[PDB]
């Protein structure tokens, strides 16, 4: 809240009902964002890239999923 | 000469190595001291 | 009481080979400060640095037109944007974006900055894509 400096948390907005131009507002990440992909040592140019971001909605998968060509950039 | 009373406590772990009074300068070619690689991610050394 | 955990020695071997009456006047020396330096804008028939902006100086732009946006909400798109991203982007392309690009090539000893104030919607535009 630039009116009043301080940021707040979602669960105590609920007098708010909108969002004052000037507000910063820190959104989940979905699919389609850039994302910083590195791997160590970064030894080349290329260790580490930028990725547009794939959200995997399914729960159960916890790995960073890429295509396999994109492995040489890495030496993954 | 039959005393132990200040027996030197050194001499008492016997040598495991032939030059354990060297010191040598020159570093251990294995280290990672110049490699900023985390210590969890060292799986990435692996080979395969 | 074996403590063990030594915080070891560390050596360093090497040298560093880096190859009228005085007193003490408080104003002949010292002075931290450094001169105001004036700003000499090279005249635009004499600028030989390109005219197309590099990725850098074009990706500069942008992100800097961007955070703009961010804090202020003028721009001269006609098409609208939801993304302040997008409408400095689009700003670059279309040749209308409100900064100037300063190339500084000088630091005179006489307290002289010289530089190539060149103009972005004036100067071919790099890939980006």
């Amino acid at each position: 809240k630039q009116i009043t400096q301080s940021v707040h948390d979602i669960e105590g907005l609920k007098q708010d009902f909108r969002l004052e131009v000037g507000d910063i507002l820190y959104r989940d990440v979905v699919t389609g964002d850039v994302a910083f992909f590195n791997r160590q040592p970064s030894l080349e140019r290329s260790s580490i890239g930028v990725h547009r971001i794939v959200v995997l909605e399914n729960p159960k998968i916890s790995t960073f999923q890429m295509n396999v060509s994109a492995c040489a950039w890495y030496n993954a | 000469g039959e005393d132990s009373s200040m027996d030197d406590i050194s001499a008492y772990s016997s040598p495991g190595l032939f030059g354990e009074d060297i010191i040598d300068r020159l570093d251990d070619p294995f280290s990672i001291e110049d490699v900023d690689i985390s210590l969890d991610v060292l799986d990435n050394l692996a080979p395969q | 009481l074996i403590m063990d955990d030594l915080v070891e020695e560390y050596v360093e071997t090497e040298e560093e080979n880096l190859v009228e009456i005085v007193e003490s006047p408080s104003i002949c020396e010292g002075f931290v400060q450094a001169s105001s330096q004036t700003l000499v804008i090279i005249p635009d028939n004499e600028r030989i640095t390109s005219n197309v902006l590099t990725t850098f100086e074009a990706t500069r732009l942008v992100a800097v037109r961007a955070q703009q946006l961010a804090i202020n909400g003028s721009t001269m798109l006609k098409k609208k944007y939801s993304s302040p991203i997008d409408i400095a982007k689009q700003e670059l392309f279309n040749r209308k974006i409100p900064l100037l690009v300063m190339r500084c090539i000088k630091v005179t000893p006489e307290g002289q900055k010289i530089v190539e104030i060149w103009n972005p919607r004036e100067m071919g535009i790099p890939l980006l894509d």
